[PDB]
Order: C-alpha cells, then sequence, then structure tokens
C-alpha cells in the first residue's frame, strides 16, 4: 500500500462496500457519496452565509424598486418599502397607505 | 443511514483527492 | 348593423383607463367587465359566491350582445341573399 | 422580494457545484437546495399574489446595461408583469416540488449534489429567461436552459444512447435558435428596441411570425422537432418531470404569448398537426415515459392553438400552461415512483395489483389523471373546455379541422390515459419487483403538486374561466362524451386487426429514420467530399519531386 | 381437448393472484366518503334551510 | 472474454461495408435539404420577380 | 382471453358492446355537432319577432 | 443500485475502414453508430420505402381537408358577426393583421379591410 | 428484503414467518401491513379533491344540465331583460 | 411613457414612439456608409411605396397583386 | 390489446344510432319557442 | 427469414430458436402474461403438429414460411430486463478501472517542464 | 488508420464519381454563392435609391454614392 | 452477505428443482442434480426451451442464445446460474 494512502479518508459508509472508485481523485465538488465528519457545523455556517447574501439582495432589491403605476389594493410591500407610491383603486379613488376608502365616502 | 438517522456524527476525515495532485510531505508546508 | 344598431356605450375612456382595462375587451359591455373585475379580483378564495351577480350581470349583457351579432349576422344574410326571406 | 425570485436559485446552485459542496456532503446539499427552492417560492408566491391580484408591475435595473453599440441597446434589466409574474409562480411552485423528489429518488446515486446544482440552475435560468424585458435576456434564458438540460440529460455520462439523445436534442434546438436570432435581427431592424412593451406590431414582413414560431416549435418540440422529446427519458425522473412540467417546452409558448405576433393560419395548422401526431403516438406505445411525453406535447398544441386563435385565446393559452404543469409534474413523479417500486422496470406488461406501491402515489395518479383527461369541474377541464369553446367559435375556416382534429386527440389522451392507469393497477400483476416506498419527501411533494391543482380549480388563473360563451348544449356536454367513450375503450383494453397500421403507428411514423438519412447521412456525405476531394484533391497543391 | 403439455405456465405463476398482491377496492377512492358527507353538511348548513 | 457467458460474445459481426452514398439519392436528398432549409432565399427571389413583372406591365401599358 | 380476476365483469360481451356504441355515437357527434350547432343558434333568434316578425 | 458489471469493448484487431469515423464506441459494449438508422438493422426490419409509399398517401390524406375549407368555404358559415367594438376601439384593434376582427363581412369597408389583411416578405423600396 | 417471499419445493414456511402479520398463497408469504401518516394524508387529499369537485359542480350545476343558451333565455324570458 | 401608460398605450404613447422611432432612422440612415440599404422602423418607405403602386395600378385597371396600403404598422408609425 | 367483435357491431350501431340523432335534432323548434312552452307550462303551477 | 447466422443452425437448434423467438415476440405483442399464456399454450399446440413430418422438403417450406411470418413480426419495442443489452439500467454506473495516480508532478525536474526546441 | 487519414493526398483519381460531385456541389455551389451575392448586392442598391453600380468588370458607372447627395 | 455479486449453490439447486417439477410427464422422485433433460427426465426440445423461459423468468435473466443452446441438463443450468453475477 502506498505511502499517501495514509492521508487519504476511507470510503464512506453511504458508499456501497462492493464499490471501488478511485479515491485519489481531487473532484470540484466531492466526489463520490461525500459526507464529512463537522459536516452539521458547515452546514450551519452555509446557512449563516445564505442569510446574509438574502439579506445584502433584499436591500438592493428594495433599494432599485421602480413602480410606474399605482396599485389596485393593498399590498405587502408597503411595510419595507417607502418608494411604493400611494394606491389607487379600480374607480380612480385616491386610496390611503392602508388600504381603505377615507372618510367622506367611507362608513 | 449511518447511526440510522439523517442527523447522525459524520464519517470523513482526512484529504478528499489531491488537488492539482499536490501532497503533502512530512508535514512540511508545500 | 344598422338595422341592430349598438348600445351607446355607459363606459368612458377614463373609466376603462382607471379600471385598467384590457384594450381587445373594450366592447359594449365595458362596465359590466369592469364591476366583475373588481369584485373578483378582491374577493380572495370565495370569489363565485360573493360576486355571483356581478358575473350574471356580465354574462347578461354578454348574451344581448351575442344576440345582436346573430341578428347582425342573419340580417346580412338575407339582404345579400344566403339565407331565404 | 423582487430579485429574490432569480437571484437565489442562481445563488443556490452555484454554491451546491462550488467546491463548498465538498465540505457539506449530500445531507447538507439537499438541505440548501431545498431551502432555496422555499425561498424562491415564498417570494414568487408574494409577487405573483401583488401582480395578479393589486396589478402592480415593477421594472428592475440589475448590472446597468449588458452591451450598446450603435442603435443597438442591451440592458441587464428585469420587468415583472402578469406573464412574468404567472411564469415565475409556475416554475418555482413545479421546481420546489420537484426538488423535493429528487432529494430522495436518487439517494444512491454517486454524485447527487451535482445533480441538484444542475437542476438549480435549471430552475435559475429559466427564472431568468421569463424575467427578462428585452429579447437578448430571452435569449440568454434560452441557452442557459439549454445547456442545463443537455448537462442533465448526459448526467448519466455513462450511457451512450442518453448521449446521443442530448447531443441530437442540443442540435435540434440549435437549428430553433438559429432562427428565433434571424427573428431577432428583423425585429430590432424594423423595430429599433428589444424591450417588449416597446415592441408593438400591427403587420409585419411575414418573416418575423414565421422565423419566432419555428425557433418557438423547436423547443415546444411541435411537428418536425418533437422526436428528442421521447429520447429524453434516459435522463433521471426529476429532468424529466422539470423539463415537462414548466420550463423548456413552456418557453416557446412563453415567447410566442408574449410577443403576439404570429401569424394565425400557420400557428392553428401546426397546432392541430403535433396534437393530433401525439395523440395518436401516446396510445401506441408500452414505455410509461413515451407517453407521457407524447401527451406534454399534445397539450403543447393546445396552447398553440389557443394562441393562435385571439389575444383572449392566447391568455386562455397561458391559463392553460399554468394548470398543466402541476399535473404534468405530478404524473412524472407518481410514474417515477411505480417504476421505483417496480425494480426500476420502465414497461408497462409488468404492473398490476396494489401492492407495489403506496396508496397516496395511487391516489395522486389518479388525480392527476382526471385533471389532465378533463374530468367535470377539474383543473384541466376548465381550461381545456375553455380553448375548446374559443376553438369552436373561431371565425377561420381553417379552425374547422383543427377542431375536429382536437376533438379527436382529447378523446385518444382520455383512452391511453385510462390505458395508463389500467395497466398500472387494474390488471393482474405481472412483473417481479415489490419495494414500496413510502419516504415522506416524494409523497409531500405530491401532495404540494396537488394543492397547487386544488388551488388552480379554487382560484382561477385569470377572468376567463367562468365567461360563459354561447354554444348549443350538446357542444358543451362533447368533450365530457369524448373522455367517457375514452374511457370505455381504454377499460375494454381492446385491439384491431390491422397490423400494419399498428407497426406504422408504433414507429412514430419512422420520422426519427426519414431525418436520419434526408439530411444527415448527406451531411456526412458532403462533409468527406470536401475535405478529400477539395482539400487534399482539387485544392491540393503537390510536390515538385526532384 | 388437451391443454396441460409444456410447461403449463398459468400455474407456474398462479401465486401472483395473491390477495394482497391484488387490486384493492377498500381503499380504491379514499377520503370520497368523507368529502361527500362534508359536502352534505355544507348544502344544509348553507343553501337548503335559509 | 470473462462476461461474454453473461451479454454475448464478439462472434457475431456488423454488416456494414463503410461505403459512401448512392450518387443520385445523396444529390436529390441534397437538394431537398437545400430547398427546405433556403426557403427565405426563393422567397425574396420570387418577391422581386413579382415586382419586375409588376414594373414590366406598367411600362408596357403607360407607354402607347 | 380472460379479464382480469379483480374486474371479471369488464370481459363480458355485453359491456363491449355499449363500449363500441358510446365510442362510435360520441366519434360521428365529433362531425355532426358543429353545422347542428350553428343552425340551432342560427334559430334562437331567427323565429323571434322581437328581431325578425317576417319570420314570426 | 450502482455498480452493476459491464462488458467493455475489446480493441480492434484487423485494418480500419476509410470512414471508420461513424461508429460511436464508447469504450463499453454495445457500441452504436454516429447517428440510429443510418446503417444496419431497424427495429421492426422496416425499410424506407415502406414509409415512403406509406406517407406518400398519409400526407396527402391529412392535406386534403385543410385546403377543401380553404377554397370552398367563407366567412359566412359561422351564424355570427365576430366581437362589436365602438369605432374608435375597433379602428385600432383591426389593424393588426392577425387579429381576426376581419373576417366580419358586415364591416362597413370589408373588403377594404380584407386587403389590407395580405401578408408580404420583402420589404417594398 | 422483499415484501414476498417465495418457499419453492413445497418447503415448510418458516414459523417466524406466520401469524397475523404473514398471509400466504401458493406457498408464497405477504405481510398484512399498515402505515399510519401514508393513510391520513392520502385521505386528506382524496377528500379535499372529491369536496372541491363536489361544491364547484353544485355552484355550476345548472349552467351543466340545461346549456348557456336555454339558461340565460329563459331568464331572459322569466327575469327581465335588463 | 408605456410603463406610465399601460392599457392607454395605443392612445396614449403615440407621439412618443414617433420621435423614437424618428430618432433612430436619423441615426441609422444618416452616414449610413458605402454599402448598407436605406433602413425603415416604420416601414414608411413599404407603404409609402405601396399606395404608389396601388394608384399606378388602379391607373393601370388591373387587380392589385399586392397588399393595400396600411394606415400604420406599428405602436408609432 | 383485445380482438371483441361485440366492440366492432358496438361501434357500428352507435354509429347509426346517432345519426338517428342528429336527424331528431335536426327538426327541432326554436329553442325560444321550447323556452316560452315550457314557461307556459312553468306558469300553471 | 432468419439472419445468416441462425441459417447456420441445425435443424433443432433452428427450429428451437425459432419457437424461442416467437414466444418471445408473443410476449412482445402480449398486452399481459395473463393474456401470454392462452396464446403460449397455442403456439405449443401449433407445433405439435408437426411433431411427425419427415419429408425434408415440406419441412423446409413450413420452417421457411414461419422464419418469413416472424420475420415481418419484429416488434419495433422489445420488453427488455433493465440491467441487460438493451435495458434503460443498463451502463449507468459503472465501478471505476484502477488509474494510476501521478503525484506532485511539478516538482519533479523542475524549470524544464517546457517544450524542446 | 491515421497515418492513411493523415495521408490521404494520395488517393485521389479523376474517377467518375469524383468529378460528378467536384462539378455539381464545389463549382455548382460556389456559382450559386456568387449569384446570391450579386443578388443580394443588387437588390441593396434597389432599397437605398441607388443607379446601377460597377462591379468588377461591370463598365464605367456610379461608385461610391457621395455622402453630401440625397439619394 | 455472501458473494462477489453470486448467491449460494443450494438456493440455487432448491428453485431449479422446483422450477423442473412442472411437468405432467414428470415424477418428482427422479429429479436431482445433474440430471439429463432428455435422456433422463424425456423432455423434447420446445420443453427445454420451456424449462429455460421459464428459469429465465424465476432468477430474472436473459441468458444469451448460445448458452441457451449449451443447456441440456439440470447441472449444466445449475452451473451457469453459479456464474450468474446478475441473478437474482
Ligand atoms: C406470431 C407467430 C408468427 C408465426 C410463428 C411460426 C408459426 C409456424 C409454426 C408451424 C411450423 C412448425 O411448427 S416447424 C416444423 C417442426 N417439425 C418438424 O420439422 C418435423 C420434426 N422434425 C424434428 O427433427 C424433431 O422432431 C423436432 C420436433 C423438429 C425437434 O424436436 P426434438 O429436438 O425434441 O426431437
Amino acid at each position: 500500500e502506498p505511502s499517501w494512502a495514509k492521508q487519504l479518508a476511507p470510503k464512506s459508509g453511504l458508499c456501497p462496500p462492493e464499490f471501488h472508485y478511485n479515491r485519489e481523485i481531487w473532484y470540484p465538488h466531492g466526489g463520490f457519496y461525500c459526507d464529512p465528519k463537522g459536516w452539521r457545523k458547515n452546514t450551519l455556517l452555509t446557512l449563516g452565509g445564505i442569510g446574509v447574501l438574502l439579506y445584502m439582495t433584499f436591500s438592493y432589491s428594495t433599494a432599485n424598486e421602480v413602480r410606474h403605476m399605482p396599485p389596485k389594493g393593498w399590498i405587502p410591500s408597503i411595510m419595507w418599502n417607502s418608494n411604493v407610491p400611494d394606491p389607487v383603486d379600480f374607480r380612480g379613488r385616491k386610496l390611503n397607505r392602508d388600504g381603505t376608502l377615507p372618510e367622506g365616502e367611507s362608513s | 443511514y449511518p447511526g440510522g438517522s439523517f442527523w447522525s456524527e459524520g464519517t470523513q476525515t482526512g484529504k478528499n483527492g489531491f488537488l492539482f495532485g499536490e501532497v503533502p510531505i512530512n508535514g512540511q508546508p508545500r | 348593423a344598422d338595422r341592430f344598431p349598438p348600445p351607446p356605450m355607459k363606459a368612458t375612456q377614463e373609466q376603462m383607463d382607471a379600471a385598467d382595462v384590457p384594450y381587445h375587451y373594450r366592447d359594449y359591455c365595458a362596465h359590466m367587465y369592469i364591476d366583475y373585475k373588481e369584485c373578483r379580483l378582491t374577493s380572495g378564495f370565495s370569489w363565485r359566491t360573493k360576486c355571483a351577480h356581478e358575473l350574471h350581470a356580465y354574462n347578461k349583457c354578454e348574451y344581448k350582445e351575442f344576440k345582436r351579432r346573430v341578428a347582425i349576422a342573419i340580417e346580412e344574410k338575407r339582404r345579400r341573399g344566403l339565407i331565404a326571406a | 422580494m423582487f430579485l429574490l425570485s432569480v437571484f437565489f436559485p442562481l445563488l443556490g446552485g452555484l454554491v451546491n457545484t462550488s467546491p463548498i459542496a465538498r465540505f457539506l456532503g449530500h445531507r447538507g446539499s439537499s438541505i440548501i437546495a431545498i431551502g432555496c427552492m422555499v425561498v424562491a417560492f415564498i417570494s414568487s408566491v408574494v409577487i405573483y399574489y401583488e401582480v395578479v391580484f393589486m396589478g402592480c408591475a415593477v421594472s428592475v435595473d440589475v448590472f446597468g446595461t449588458w452591451f450598446s453599440v450603435g442603435t443597438f441597446h442591451a440592458g441587464w434589466t428585469f420587468n415583472f408583469d402578469l406573464l412574468t409574474a404567472n411564469m415565475l409562480f409556475t416554475v418555482t411552485g413545479v421546481s420546489m416540488a420537484v426538488h423535493m423528489y429528487a432529494c430522495d429518488y436518487m439517494r444512491q446515486d454517486p454524485h447527487l449534489n451535482l445533480f441538484l446544482g444542475y437542476l438549480s440552475y435549471f430552475t435559475g435560468f429559466m427564472c431568468v429567461l421569463v424575467a427578462a424585458d428585452n429579447l437578448l435576456v430571452m435569449l440568454v434564458g434560452w441557452e442557459g436552459i439549454g445547456v442545463c438540460s443537455y448537462l442533465l440529460i448526459g448526467y448519466w455520462s455513462h450511457r451512450l444512447s442518453a448521449v446521443k439523445s442530448a447531443q441530437k436534442a442540443i442540435l435540434v434546438n440549435r437549428v430553433s435558435d438559429g432562427l428565433l436570432m434571424w427573428g431577432v435581427l428583423w425585429v430590432w431592424y424594423h423595430l429599433g428596441s428589444l424591450e417588449y412593451d416597446l415592441l408593438n406590431v400591427y403587420s409585419a414582413s411575414g418573416f418575423v411570425g414565421l422565423s419566432i414560431l419555428i425557433g418557438a416549435m423547436g423547443k415546444s418540440a411541435q411537428i418536425l422537432f418533437h422526436v428528442w422529446l421521447a429520447d429524453a427519458m434516459e435522463g433521471p425522473t426529476p429532468v424529466s418531470a422539470l423539463i415537462h412540467a414548466a420550463t423548456l417546452v413552456t418557453a416557446g409558448v412563453y415567447l410566442l404569448v408574449r410577443l403576439h405576433i404570429h401569424d394565425e393560419m400557420f400557428v392553428i395548422i401546426v397546432g392541430s398537426l403535433t396534437a393530433f401526431m401525439a395523440g395518436v403516438f401516446g396510445a401506441t406505445q408500452s414505455d410509461l415515459k413515451r407517453v407521457i411525453a407524447y401527451s406534454t406535447c399534445s397539450q403543447l398544441g393546445y396552447m398553440m392553438v389557443s394562441l393562435g386563435l385571439g389575444e383572449t385565446g392566447g391568455e386562455a393559452s397561458m391559463g392553460h400552461l399554468m394548470t398543466h404543469a402541476s399535473f404534468k409534474a405530478a404524473l412524472f413523479l407518481a410514474a417515477g415512483m411505480v417504476i421505483s417500486g417496480n425494480g426500476g422496470n420502465q414497461h408497462i406488461a409488468r404492473y398490476g395489483g396494489s401492492a407495489h406501491s403506496a396508496m397516496f402515489t395511487m391516489l395522486t395518479l389518479m388525480v392527476a389523471s382526471l385533471s389532465l383527461i378533463g374530468w367535470p369541474e377539474l383543473s384541466g377541464f376548465y381550461s381545456k373546455e375553455t380553448i375548446l369553446n374559443l376553438a369552436a367559435i373561431c371565425a377561420d375556416p381553417i379552425a374547422d379541422v383543427a377542431h375536429t382534429l382536437l376533438l379527436l386527440t382529447a378523446m385518444l389522451t382520455s383512452a391511453y390515459t385510462t390505458k395508463l392507469f389500467y395497466q398500472c393497477f387494474m390488471v393482474d400483476f405481472s412483473g417481479s419487483s415489490v419495494t414500496p416506498v413510502r419516504n415522506v419527501l416524494p409523497i409531500l411533494a405530491m401532495a404540494i403538486l396537488l394543492l397547487d391543482i386544488m388551488l388552480k380549480v379554487w382560484v382561477g388563473t385569470n377572468l376567463l374561466s367562468g365567461m360563459l360563451f354561447f354554444l348549443p348544449w350538446g357542444v358543451k356536454t362533447l368533450p365530457f362524451g369524448l373522455m367517457v367513450a375514452g374511457i370505455l375503450t381504454a377499460t375494454a383494453a381492446v385491439g384491431s386487426e390491422r397490423f400494419t397500421l399498428i407497426r406504422f403507428c408504433g414507429s412514430r411514423w419512422g420520422f426519427d429514420q426519414l431525418f436520419a438519412r434526408s439530411p444527415v447521412n448527406p451531411i456526412f456525405d458532403l462533409g468527406r467530399i470536401t475535405w478529400a476531394i477539395g482539400d487534399r484533391g482539387l485544392l491540393s497543391v503537390g510536390n515538385l519531386r526532384a | 381437448m388437451p391443454k396441460v403439455v409444456g410447461f403449463q405456465w398459468e400455474r407456474y405463476e398462479a401465486w401472483r393472484h395473491h390477495p394482497l398482491l391484488q387490486f384493492n377496492k377498500r381503499n380504491a377512492f379514499p377520503g370520497v366518503g368523507i368529502g361527500f358527507a362534508a359536502f352534505l353538511a355544507y348544502v344544509a348548513y348553507d343553501k337548503s334551510q335559509p | 472474454t470473462s462476461l461474454d457467458h453473461v451479454f454475448g460474445d464478439n462472434s457475431n459481426k456488423l454488416n456494414y461495408n463503410f461505403e459512401p452514398m448512392g450518387m443520385g439519392s445523396l444529390f436529390i436528398r441534397t437538394m431537398v435539404m437545400v430547398g427546405v432549409f433556403f426557403f427565405p432565399v426563393f422567397i425574396m427571389i420570387n418577391d422581386d420577380y413579382k415586382y419586375t413583372s409588376f414594373l414590366d406591365k406598367v411600362a408596357a401599358a403607360k407607354a402607347a | 382471453v380472460k379479464p382480469p380476476r379483480v374486474f371479471p365483469i369488464l370481459g363480458s360481451p355485453g359491456y363491449q358492446f355499449f363500449a363500441g356504441l358510446w365510442t362510435g355515437a360520441m366519434l360521428t357527434f365529433i362531425f355532426t355537432s358543429k353545422p347542428l350547432g350553428r343552425k340551432e343558434v342560427e334559430d334562437l333568434v331567427k323565429y323571434d319577432p322581437a328581431y325578425f316578425p317576417e319570420y314570426a | 443500485g450502482a455498480g452493476a458489471p459491464v462488458k467493455l469493448a475489446p480493441r480492434p484487431d484487423k485494418p480500419l475502414p476509410t470512414w471508420y469515423e461513424l461508429w460511436w464506441d464508447n469504450g463499453y459494449y454495445p457500441g452504436q453508430p454516429a447517428a440510429d438508422f443510418m446503417f444496419g438493422a431497424w427495429p421492426g426490419n422496416m425499410t424506407e420505402t415502406y414509409y415512403l409509399r406509406f406517407w406518400s398517401v398519409f400526407g396527402l390524406a391529412l392535406a386534403a381537408p385543410f385546403y377543401y375549407v380553404a377554397n370552398f368555404t367563407d366567412e359566412t358559415r359561422m351564424p355570427m358577426v365576430p366581437q362589436q367594438y365602438p369605432a374608435e376601439v375597433r379602428d385600432v384593434l383591426v389593424q393588426r393583421r392577425n387579429s381576426m376582427l376581419k373576417h366580419d363581412f358586415s364591416a362597413p369597408d370589408f373588403k377594404e379591410v380584407k386587403d389590407r389583411a395580405k401578408i408580404y416578405w420583402t420589404p417594398m423600396y | 428484503a422483499n415484501a414476498y417471499h417465495r418457499t419453492y419445493n413445497g418447503k415448510p414456511v418458516p414459523p417466524e414467518l406466520q401469524g397475523a402479520d404473514y398471509i400466504t398463497y401458493a406457498g408464497v408469504t405477504m405481510k398484512k401491513e399498515f402505515h399510519l401518516f401514508d393513510t391520513v394524508l392520502s385521505k386528506l387529499i382524496g377528500a379535499g379533491a372529491t369536496f372541491t369537485c363536489l361544491y364547484h359542480f353544485y355552484l355550476n350545476a345548472e349552467e351543466h344540465w340545461h346549456g348557456d343558451i336555454y339558461f340565460f333565455e329563459k331568464d331572459v324570458q322569466q327575469n327581465g331583460w335588463d | 411613457c408605456v410603463r406610465a401608460a399601460g392599457t392607454a398605450r395605443y392612445h396614449k404613447c403615440t407621439e412618443v414612439m414617433k420621435r423614437l422611432q424618428a430618432a433612430v432612422r436619423v441615426a441609422s440612415n444618416v452616414d449610413r456608409g458605402p454599402l448598407a440599404r436605406k433602413r425603415d422602423v416604420g416601414f414608411i418607405y413599404h407603404n409609402n411605396r405601396l399606395r404608389e403602386l396601388q394608384q399606378q395600378a388602379a391607373e393601370l385597371e388591373i387587380e392589385n397583386p399586392f397588399p393595400a396600403p396600411a394606415k400604420q404598422a406599428t405602436g408609432g408609425y | 390489446g383485445v380482438f371483441s367483435r361485440y366492440y366492432n357491431t358496438g361501434l357500428l350501431c352507435g354509429v347509426a344510432v346517432a345519426s338517428g340523432i342528429s336527424i331528431w335534432w335536426y327538426n327541432r323548434e326554436s329553442i325560444y319557442v321550447r323556452v316560452k312552452s315550457d314557461l307556459e307550462k312553468e306558469g300553471k303551477t | 427469414m432468419a439472419s445468416e447466422v441462425v441459417l447456420a443452425l441445425p435443424h433443432k437448434l433452428r427450429v428451437m430458436r425459432m419457437y424461442r423467438t416467437g414466444l418471445k415476440e408473443l410476449i412482445n405483442w402480449s398486452a399481459n402474461r395473463h393474456e401470454w399464456y392462452p396464446r403460449a399454450y397455442a403456439l405449443r399446440q401449433e407445433f405439435e403438429d408437426s411433431k411427425a413430418l419427415t419429408d425434408r422438403e415440406e419441412i423446409r417450406k413450413k420452417l421457411e414460411h414461419g422464419e418469413e411470418l416472424l420475420a415481418r413480426f419484429r416488434h419495433w419495442e422489445p420488453l427488455i430486463k433493465p440491467e441487460f443489452v438493451g435495458g434503460t439500467a443498463y451502463s449507468i454506473n459503472p465501478a471505476q478501472p484502477k488509474l494510476k495516480f501521478i503525484p506532485n508532478y511539478d516538482a519533479m525536474d523542475e524549470y524544464k517542464k517546457g517544450d524542446h526546441l | 488508420w491515421y497515418y492513411r487519414r493523415d495521408h490521404f493526398e494520395n488517393e485521389f483519381v479523376w474517377n467518375y464519381r469524383t468529378t460528378i460531385e467536384a462539378l455539381w456541389f464545389l463549382g455548382g455551389f460556389t456559382a450559386a454563392a456568387y449569384a446570391l451575392s450579386v443578388f443580394a448586392f443588387r437588390q441593396a442598391d434597389r432599397r437605398s435609391g441607388y443607379p446601377k453600380r460597377q462591379i468588377l468588370g461591370d463598365e464605367p458607372a456610379m461608385v461610391l454614392p457621395d455622402e453630401r447627395q440625397f439619394y | 452477505g455472501f458473494g462477489g455479486g453470486f448467491l449460494d449453490k443450494d438456493s440455487v439447486t432448491e428453485r431449479v428443482l422446483h422450477v423442473t417439477k412442472h411437468f405432467e410427464k414428470i415424477d418428482a422422485s427422479k429429479v436431482s442434480p445433474a440430471a439429463s433433460f432428455e435422456k433422463d427426465l424425456g423432455l423434447d426440445s420446445l420443453d427445454v426451451v420451456e424449462l429455460v423461459m421459464a428459469l429465465e423468468e424465476e432468477f430474472g435473466l436473459e441468458i444469451p442464445d448460445a448458452e441457451a443452446d449449451k443447456i441440456a441438463s439440470v447441472g449444466d443450468a445449475i452451473n451457469y446460474i453459479c456464474s450468474n453475477p446478475m441473478a437474482k
């Protein structure tokens, strides 16, 4: 058995024991049935990075939003965006930022 | 599934493949 | 079309713009279309219940329009001679 | 929330294909893919709700321009209208369940994470295509989903048939893409801009519609371009499901609906012919996957006819796409579950009984079959009946042929679908494999598909459903009776004596054989003639020996 | 009219007709009865009397 | 050869002669391909022919 | 050819005769429906004096 | 269930054909040509002559109704005129060549409307 | 392993493989088994689909039994025109 | 204009579309080069040739072999 | 599949019956007349 | 007609392969094995009507006619087990053949890893 | 095989087939592309309001329309 | 488990014997390991072909034609199975 084999990990428990796959190949993705030891901590860190990038793209998306026409009614985009124009209904009555009929014609 | 669960301990330690085929020697930096 | 002229339009261009009506629906039943759209696009799940009257009115107006179109076709055929008079 | 619908699957796929995946494993890759799909699905649901119900279109400046040389200006810009919102919602809802199923189906595959990453790339590039405001980004999405399909079909790089099928599909789609590029050239030269909102046409030079429709038919696997679709079953079940539900096949029809610059006669003729061919193809086979693919082709033809009918027909076609995707993916997933319970058997003649598979899979297949065949008061029922009624009132005498052809096609659809269910469960058992897999995730994916199917009925796709069009009572009941006739004939499972017609129908009309030697072997011979005869011959300059 | 010639196959794989290897009609249409009962209750509660 | 008794030996031989196609058939199919896949050329040329026929009739009638 | 044991009634001759009856009837309805529909729609309005009194 | 044993492709041992660049050898048996059906047997042993003979009638059988309906029946077949719209509204809708409203034979300028609806291919200068 | 075990040669069926949990036919044994979550979810989805179809149909039964032409002409004759 | 108008674009952003098409035509055809044919985004040469051919055929007392000229082909011209 | 001459006879009989049904449909009274007559039947309850 | 290799088979072997492939095709044209059983019995019986044939000319006539019948009836979509030749599961994922590995190639013979000229 | 294909030049001959193929395809499609180019050039000239232009060997005529003239 | 893709001798023998006894002409006591088909069991060529197909079904195998032609006795078939890594 060659010297460098001792640095190599064995076949994973996921891998079929009757399979040989020339374990020495460095694969861009991990190779065959790859399953590291501290994998859950890696997963949590990956999710943290996912969330950070999510926040960055969320901020950029809210920044670069262009609304060319008033919406037809209440939308959740109001709660995180103030650039959203005040809605105008189908009948043309301007509506408040809560999407309800204003006084004089309401109730 | 190892350990009979999806939340079981890992199974792999060591070097997964040799990038560029560069292999460590006696712990000396490459 | 002279024998069965179209009825006057009860929906103006401005009203259709405000309702954001697709331009190929700007027919002789535009107001019914507008009311149906405004009702259904606000009801959530139970749209078939709380907007039944609006749908029925729109379909009744469309029934009138379809009858008018059929009558126009019949009159045109009779004038040209395709149908015995 | 807007850019989340596109960038998030792309980032997830990049992570899944990055060297970071080495440090995660298949468990982590599945977790990441499912989370990304769910988040993008939530964003898409919010966008759909706001756009469809409150009519708020939003345009995005993303990366500035892409390239602006001369009067040609191309920009990384994204706009979300009702069409884009519908496409994004449908694609995300499909691909989320597709990823859920793939996380379990390929659990014993070695390189699962690469499969997940390529699926995520496919979904992200579909989102890119639908997010396009101008034609260049549409082209980018077209070729990106093409590349992803090439990689996914050739996932099992150890089978030559899959490689051949992938190359054939790539070349056919490249023919369509050259046609589409020529059409784009014409569109820009005669319109001066690329944004769809800046494209309003009343009468073009014809070549616009012709070339665009040909390019679309290439992706939609219509007549003269459908041969690749059957061979795509060489790939894994999730790839076929995702491709046939809401991506790739839908892109051509999506482009046509977005454009509405076609010619009604050619559209109707092509759609009717393709639908008839798909219908006769689906009832004449014994591979389970090929039948469902041909059903996909038939529904594509239905949508083609609808969009050819008119603007209202186009919106009805879009709704038909929206309803078709869900149960198409459901049929693919149920077929995959049944196949896995049958030890990889992909042939109908070795099935039977209620022991091989779970109850939920059987019920899901039943519901999907009912919806697809237009069973009264169902998801496909509404769209199919709307298209039929709008096609029973067309002003084109050409359409009269199309109406009859589509009636026959729907009857055959019910026929082979009932035959499928009958061979799956009703017949006696005739195989050797029983491993009923009852894993939670694929069952939940089926549940999500069925819930979306329920939503498509309890909530209409557009305002067209419920708009009553005035037909004689027999005419409306006609497709119902046709489905009943298909039910009866299939439950009889009877056949004819005219065996020459059988051998013709089973061969897929020999189209593969025709294209094997009319263009292809002559291309090879032209290549040999050019090289040997010209270069080494006529163009050769020999040596002056001395 | 003898038919038992050359490895009669019906009897060879007759075990395929195992009752648990068959198509179960008990669960052929699950949830349908509850749906029918709910529909009846909804009709009687909403449309019939009020 | 260790798998021949499981998946077949190399006894059977492919019946292909590796020969170029029939000259006339090759020519006919090449022309068929050219016609099917270069239709815009013919459409434009026929448009020009119809246009020049219109001009010729106009010229013939306008000088009398 | 025997029918499936769990569904033996499907092999009955009457069932297949009925299936053929319905199939053929639907198949020819496919063609006969449209002109009858057009005539019916036309005479829905033709015989009405509200539009055409001369036809009563 | 990956890892199934697979037969290999033994290396050739006789002079190659001149045009051997059409047999796809991926290293595993069985190989295939460059494309299916290109040479050798076809599933069902059918021939191109068979399919040409069949299509010679099948194509015309499919095409015949198209020509008959496009050459012997007009818009008068439909018992109704298309959807009606006010003049200021219809005037833009019918401008589209694909628009179906052109088939209203009751239109005041019906023949003129159909006259504009013809399709050209080469843009005229 | 396989949910169906095959005995062959009339072998005595294993005693451990007999009971209410095993049902044999033609010497071949299959197991009577039940899955809770699967059956419950199947019942839920089936009931949802059935109720959906039933209620959608009941809301639109008149527009099916009689024609739209018939129903709307009946409404016009009986319940006015405007 | 297009994104502000929405549905009403077919009677609201005609003039700006005409302006933009005119600008594109000026950018292209002016100093077009030695080999480039002239470009009409609004199909203006097409329909003007169509009208001239219609008039010529009317003078010619024969049936038109070409489509009747269109009032406008785009959302602009 | 299966070869049932009963299916053939059913197909032919269905063809004939549906042709007869079409003939029956061709001579029916006007839908307007039918509705008015039914409303006469509905006005006497 | 059969292929040239089958033409070389012994009369017993030729007829055996004929009957075997006929059963295979009957499965291939069958809706189910259950449909295939009576067809199998009839096919077995038909050969039983030819058991006592001696005149080799008529034997050859019957064999040739049956071979032509079978050749006319080659199924386009044969029923194959998934992991055999022509099956869908064949050649999916094989074991990696042994491949030698070269460690630290750049480290060897440095400054002299270019190209001769 | 690879030597033969890299040294295939020794296999050329003026047989019946080679000559037929060379004339009908190579030179024929050369002529087709040439005529197509001529047609495209003349049509582009006509679509820009230009008179006949002098191609190589076309008698003295107008070349290079002036930028200072409106055609 | 056992075997490098191969099953045991004993279950193979038992399955082969159980398949073998499915003939009216066959007396059970005369079936045994390595038994002549024609000379001992008195089964015709059609019977041998049927038995080959039946064993192919039982073990889920697609036997090549030449190997099937080599099959002429019980022991030959059993040893052939004992060479198959593809038999279930
Ligand atoms: C879809 C179906 C298509 C048509 C399929 C073909 C149907 C036609 C079949 C009818 C023609 C025949 O039977 S083919 C005629 C076969 N019979 C003979 O040739 C005479 C006997 N000669 C012998 O050598 C042996 O007895 C022999 C029995 C051959 C070997 O059995 P054993 O070695 O045990 O001894």
